[PDB]
RNA sequence: GCAGUCAAGCGUUCAUAGCGACAUUGCUCGGCUCUUCCUAUCAUACCGAAGCAGAAUUCGGUAA
RNA sequence: AACGAGAUUCCCACUGUCCCUAUCUA
RNA sequence: AGAACUGGCGAUGCGGGAUGAACCGAACGUAGAGUUAAGGUGCCGGAAUACACGCUCAUCAGACACCACAAAAGGUGUUAGUUCAUCUAGACAGCCGGACGGUGGCCAUGGAAGUCGGAAUCCGCUAAGGAGUGUGUAACAACUCACCGGCCGAAUGAACUA
């Protein structure tokens, strides 16, 4: 849901259990993936996350508004070398991503900070709230 | 998902395949052979040097 | 098949004939042209659309 | 198509006579019905 | 829930319900134990199959009572409803009698488990499940009239219409075969029959329509003389926030008299008094203003046949139910034509030159062709980009002949001088 | 792990041998349908990509492809073959009457010790009007459903020290048997190019013996690698020509480059010949001989009819890490050194 | 979706060109494919045609003949009854251990003069046979006479048991 | 399951020496990991029935 | 109330324990 | 499950039952010849791909055995029967036609005319037609068969048993 068009293969950084920063002035400062919407499944591998994957997560540090409720978020930034097709392998500084609802519409009104180019591409209301892109 | 060998698709492609699909590839084989008849010509010229 | 021609009635909407000698050719072929014509994965109540064989008879009739 | 199992006609030894004690069987039940 | 209920579970006949719950069990289970195992293994077998079918029967019912609409429970106009359309005792009886039946094979299944624990031989322990099964199965055939019943009602209220008592409403009412069907069938996209007899309708139609920027529904009933059939119009007045448009024939047709219509309107009056009625006309002429007499009503005359005064009819009707520096434009745009889709004589879209050229994914768009430049001969570009580890637009700008004379006028400035030595 | 690639065990020799053929059309003109070169070489390119209902539909995208280098094939034979109810029965080979001193190589394990006297006889049994060559050459005509070519490698124009080329088998599928046979007669001691049997935005099947791993240790310890393996659907990018240069030039770049590295490839030479181009990886590893068939069949998609229009070819150092493509750039961005002046 | 979506469909446009031909030949099909699957259906598929095909069967043996009629014109693994005494009761019953699962309180018991069949509780056990230690445990096994409340209500007070509680359910006896 | 209602016939003649099928009516030791196999298949493939408007679904068939 | 290498739980930091192994040396 | 009596094995080789504790045959010195027992005679395998009358086609037939278990049955497989039926006053099948008026019988109810349902279910007229066998319409109509009748000309029908 939500995803516009085609989705590509970039490398996974992100597993569960594993604490990124919020990105989006909703309220919350970090967040926590507890599962990954739309993984793989081998024996004994953990759901990875990438770029731009809408992942079920969960607030760890943030306003109690935003808690109690686990919710979809996607991932903004990564900080793994991932691979883009202009010849470049490039990473970010931190991990980061925004809460949303299932539609794939935002929550928070700004996203601080740079947004991956890939994830931009596929999520259109990402896009809509970003301030830098890439 | 359909299979790599599920009866429908393998007619579907049967479609594709007497159409523009063969005809560009019975183009290149012309092409490759033309390519292969000039290489006798050159090679006869080589021929004609020590001839000469 | 070999031995069936086929015609397009005059002054009628909509209708395909098909004439030859064998029996076979003839119904099999007729059978193949409302075959290939399936409604799939939907009503028969509802869905009228397909092709069907309205009449069964001779060429010459007497 | 995997074509199934097929059953035996082999009949074993144990079976065979295992036959003969229940055949035998079925005799001294039906000659007491027979009295009643 | 809401509105409309298709979203139910079906129901098997009780017959064939237990053809479903107890082959999976046959099916899903292990099925295959020697006598001469342990006497654990034994039990824990026919433990299995007897808990097994339990849940099998529980889910099948379960699904029944949460599917269909708790009716005392959803909306006061739909409680009436389906009390009109079905025996609403009896429609009670059937789901207490599956509610009944869930407890009871809950029941079994908890006693034959216990009663399990016991067992000795594989014999009484086969002889307990088939006791166990076959008391399940006694209690479902005991559901053999209820379930039919459940079928009907599942099919007949998935097919059902979905009013919302909280939009703008207005009923179409009237003698049955007034000539109110044909004011719902030039109104909007509703197929309703105007067939030459009293009770064609046997239901409430809805049809859809917009006016001011806003949803309406306008329903159209089966009329009023009691019948089922009949008491559904009466209700469906009673209960919705509406205004109802009786209408009459001041004509031969109809096959009724309109005194009758006068007596019929005046006793329905207290039900529709509340409702700020409209009335309208598709000693004698007198008793219309009879009708008249009533605190909120009003009169109009109108043809079916022309479409002007049909639409006069609901512009009154929604009426009543809302009470209740310079820009910037190039010529070129201004003086371009409007696009006709069913025009054979136009402009060519990108859409109809890719299904020319064929195929949506297969044909490749040029890029080429469709931007502007002084030589169309050096259209089909290739520009360089790079030249030997630098790229070619960093030195890249008009003039650059000039600028490089200028640099040959600093070589003859340094090749006298006597640098290159 | 897949019970096909099975008994997994050292091939027969590193040359394998290709299993299948393309089928035949007895109306097609006559050309080959394999050939064969030696793997040694990978690199990256950037290309535009014009495939429509992608994600990257006029977009640039960069990959890796391989080089395998092929100098050109030299036929010096034709096999002729009946068909049985036994499968296939080879009945008359003929051969080229002068063959090279690689090939002559090629029927010795010793080639020093040998008084090298290898054809002399066949060689004289030609040495009149031909009367029994031309009697095996209707023989073949005559009977012989398939007709496959001997050929051999050009290994001295291969930078490789192993001076011993190999001997392959390659089908026709130009129609008319008589015409198999006369095109062969017309190319003994000739050689073969490599664009008469390739060219760009062809599909190809290229087969190797998979790099040997030796010992290793229902998930069974024993021998990893050096197994005959056939990889397809490989697009050749780029076919190349060995006296013209500028190779690495492409429609973007245009600058006067061969496709060979700076200092060349790791464990191999330069490239001194034609070469092949193609994307992916090529199974087996550098200075290994493979052998390229063409697709078995019409095995068109948008992924086998698009044309590739190639950008930029990296031609930096793969010894060590790349900076600079040719040796003009390193010295251009250095300035002057040391020992220059 | 209104009402009658689909029968106002056919009422206007007709089931199919083709729906009376397919019906007709399908009926007259069936007399060959009940046949088909009578000599195939391998395994319970089998069992279960042949069943219902025999009721198919006297079902229309039952609407011929009677329109030709109307033509005319250690612990103890078996079940017991504990009368209510029995906290403190066993005297003579050191470690005869009956458990609270096996306890089945109200039999099943028809009335054989007038075919009804009420479901009573049970008073007391007076003589089951095979055991006379049973008598004093209240095992209930096939031929023993127990005692029946008519509290819910000519009635015989006695009733002799017909089933085996270890097998079945429920306890089922007949009045004497 | 118990009791009754039918009831094809057989009972040594045969319904009043009796047995009697399908229905029906009475109330009610556990778990980690791999290999191979079975189909009694949850999904994927193709079908049949279903108030199956579309979507979604329920039952059933072939199918390892 | 500090303790004692007492025990448990949580918060913060850390790591091939793992995702998922890869390479080198003895 | 308990007795009695009886064989066999046990202290017993050999022929056969493909194989073998109890199954069929069988009076063990060493040899020769003939004849047999049980079992067999397609080839393995010694001995008839004998002869004669039949029955069976099996989507894994069957060769098996007090004819014992799933076993009572289902089947438009096939062959024999038995008991009642029709039949050149014309059998079954087949189309062609009639298939009626009281009468839209009474309650039912918006509309139910035989065919949503509740109770009798009657008369007349015939060659024969039911207060109606299903399809059908909202209700009718129309068609259908069960019942006759017209050409058609010899067998056919039902219920059971093997």
């Amino acid at each position: 849901n939500g995803a516009q068009g085609t989705k590509f293969r970039i490398s996974l950084g992100l597993p569960v259990g594993a604490i990124m920063n919020c990105a989006d002035n909703s309220g919350a400062r970090n967040l926590y993936i507890i599962a990954v919407k739309g993984s793989g499944s081998r024996l004994n591998r953990l759901p990875a996350a990438s770029l731009g994957d809408m992942v079920m997560a969960t607030v760890k540090k943030g306003k109690p508004e935003l808690r109690k409720k686990v919710m979809p978020a996607i991932v903004v930034r990564q900080a793994k070398s991932w691979r883009r097709r202009d010849g470049v392998f490039l990473y970010f500084e931190d991990n980061a991503g925004v809460i949303a609802n299932p539609k794939g519409e935002m929550k928070g009104s700004a996203i601080t900070g740079p947004v991956g180019k890939e994830c931009a591409d596929l999520w259109p209301r990402v896009a809509s709230n970003s301030g830098v892109v890439v | 998902a359909k299979s790599l060998r599920a009866s429908s698709h393998l007619n579907a492609k049967s479609v594709k395949r007497r159409g523009v699909f063969q005809k560009a590839v019975d183009a290149r084989e012309q092409r490759i052979s033309d390519k292969l008849k000039e290489d006798l010509l050159k090679q006869k010229l080589e021929d004609l040097k020590k001839k000469e | 098949r070999d031995g069936v021609t086929i015609e397009f009635s005059t002054n009628v909407k909509d209708e395909i004939v098909l004439s030859g000698n064998s029996v076979e050719d003839v119904s099999q072929n007729a059978a193949d042209l409302q075959q290939i014509c399936r409604v799939r994965n939907k009503d028969i109540r509802k869905f009228l659309d397909g092709i069907y064989v309205s009449h069964k008879g001779f060429i010459t009739e007497d | 198509m995997r074509v199934r199992k097929r059953q035996s006609r082999r009949t074993s030894t144990k079976l065979k006579e295992g036959i003969k004690k229940k055949a035998s069987a079925h005799r001294k039940k039906e000659k007491k019905m027979a009295k009643k | 829930m809401q509105l409309s209920w298709k979203d139910i579970p079906t129901v098997a006949p009780a017959n064939d319900l237990l053809d479903i719950v107890l082959n999976r069990t046959q099916r899903k289970t292990p099925t295959v134990i020697r006598p001469g195992f342990k006497i654990t293994r034994i039990r824990a077998f026919y433990m299995r199959k007897v808990k097994y079918t339990g849940e099998g029967f529980v889910e099948k019912f379960e699904d029944i009572l949460k599917g269909f609409p708790n009716i005392n429970d959803v909306h006061p106009f739909h409680r009436d409803l389906m009390d009109t359309l079905y025996e609403k005792n009896h429609y009670k009886i059937s789901l207490a009698a599956i509610s009944r039946a869930k407890s009871l094979v809950e029941q079994v299944a908890r006693d034959y488990v216990r009663l399990l624990k016991f067992g000795q031989s594989l014999f009484q322990c086969k002889q307990l499940k088939r006791a166990a099964l076959g008391r399940m199965a006694t209690i479902v055939k005991k559901l053999r009239d209820p379930l039919a019943y459940l079928e009907q009602v599942r099919q007949h209220i998935g097919r059902l219409p979905s009013i919302d008592p909280n939009t703008r409403t207005l009923l179409i009412c009237g003698y049955p075969n007034v000539g109110k069907s044909s004011f719902l069938r030039c109104i909007t996209k509703s197929d309703v029959d105007v067939q030459p007899y009293a009770f064609t309708t046997k239901s409430l139609y809805v049809g859809h329509f917009d006016y001011k920027y806003l949803r309406f529904q306008a329903i159209d009933t089966p009329g009023i003389l009691m019948n089922n059939i009949e008491m559904q119009s009466i209700y469906a007045i009673a209960h919705l926030r509406s205004c109802v448009l009786y209408f009459m024939d001041l004509s031969e047709q109809c096959g009724f008299t309109i005194e009758a219509q006068v007596k019929l309107f005046h006793s329905i009056k207290p039900l529709f008094a509340n409702k700020s009625v409209m009335v309208v006309i598709n000693e004698r002429a007198q008793l219309l203003e009879s009708v008249k007499e009533v605190p909120g009503v009003e009169i109009m005359t109108s043809s079916c046949q022309l479409e002007e005064n049909v639409m006069e009819v609901r512009n009154k009707a929604c009426e009543k139910l809302l009470a209740s520096r310079t820009p910037f434009i190039p010529e070129s745009v201004k003086n371009l034509k409007k696009y006709d889709p069913e025009d054979p004589n136009r402009r060519k879209l990108a859409r109809d030159i890719e299904a020319e050229n064929g195929g949506a994914g297969v044909f490749n768009v040029n890029l080429k062709d469709k931007y502007l430049l002084e030589d169309d001969e050096w259209k089909n570009d290739i520009m360089p980009e790079i030249l030997d580890g630098k790229n070619v637009y960093d030195f890249l700008d008009p003039e650059i002949a000039a600028k490089l004379q200028a640099l040959e006028e600093e070589e003859e400035k340094l090749e006298n001088e006597g640098f290159y030595n | 792990g897949h019970l096909g690639f099975l008994p997994r065990k050292r091939a027969a020799s590193i040359r394998a041998r290709v299993k299948a053929f393309p089928k035949d059309d007895r109306s097609k003109p006559v050309a080959l349908t394999s050939f064969l070169g030696y793997k040694a070489g990978m690199t990256t390119i950037v290309r535009d990509l014009d495939r429509p209902g992608s994600k990257f539909h006029k977009r640039e995208v960069v990959e890796a492809v391989t080089v395998v280098d092929t100098p050109p094939v030299v036929v010096v034979g034709v096999v002729g073959y009946v068909e049985t109810p036994r499968g296939l029965r080879s009945l008359t080979t003929v051969w080229a009457e002068h063959l090279s001193d690689e090939v002559k190589r090629r029927f010795y394990k010793n080639w020093y010790k040998s008084k090298k006297k290898a054809f002399t006889k066949y060689s004289a049994k030609y040495a009149q009007d031909g009367a029994g060559i031309e009697r095996e050459l209707a023989r073949i005509k005559k009977y012989a459903s398939v007709v496959r070519v001997l050929v051999h490698t050009q290994i001295r124009k291969t930078p490789l020290a192993q001076k011993k080329a190999h001997l392959a088998e390659i089908q026709l599928n130009g129609g008319s048997i008589s015409e198999k046979v006369d095109w062969a007669r017309e190319h003994f001691e000739k050689t073969v190019a490599v664009d008469s049997v390739f060219e760009q935005n062809e599909m190809i099947d290229a087969i190797a013996v998979t790099k040997g791993h030796g010992f290793e240790g229902v998930a069974r310890a024993g021998q990893r690698g050096y197994h005959s393996r056939t990889s397809i659907n490989h697009k050749i990018y780029r076919v190349g020509k060995g006296d013209d240069e500028a190779n690495g030039a492409t429609s973007f770049d245009r600058t006067k480059k061969t496709i060979t590295p700076m200092g060349g490839f790791v464990h191999y030479g330069e490239i001194k010949n034609d070469f092949i181009m193609v994307k992916g990886c090529i199974p087996g590893n550098r200075k290994r001989i493979v052998t390229l068939r063409k697709s078995l069949y019409t095995n068109t998609s948008r992924k086998a009819l698009e044309e590739v229009s190639l950008k930029w070819i990296d031609t930096a150092s793969k010894f060590g890490k790349g900076r600079f493509q040719t040796p003009a750039e390193k010295h251009a961005f250095m300035g002057t050194l040391k020992k220059d002046l | 979706p209104q009402n009658d979506y689909i029968e106002r469909h056919i009422k206007q446009h007709g089931k199919r060109l083709d729906h009376e031909e397919r019906k007709r030949k399908r009926e007259a099909r069936e007399s060959h494919k009940i046949s088909e699957r009578a000599q195939k259906l391998t395994g319970w598929k089998g069992k279960q045609f042949a069943k219902k095909r025999y009721a198919e069967k006297v079902s229309m043996r039952k609407k011929i003949k009677a329109h030709e009629q109307s033509k005319v014109k250690r612990m103890i693994t078996k079940h017991t009854f504990v009368g209510e005494g029995f906290t403190r009761r066993p005297v003579k019953m050191e470690r005869i251990i009956r458990p609270s699962a096996l306890r089945q309180k109200k039999a099943n018991v028809t009335h054989p003069e007038l075919g009804v069949t009420v479901f009573l509780p049970i008073l007391a056990v007076k003589k089951n046979p095979q055991s006379p230690m049973y008598t004093q445990l209240g095992v209930l096994t096939k031929g023993t006479i127990i005692e029946v409340n008519v509290s819910e209500l000519v009635w015989g007070k006695y009733a002799q048991v017909t089933n085996e509680p270890d097998r079945d359910g429920c306890v089922n006896a007949v009045l004497l």
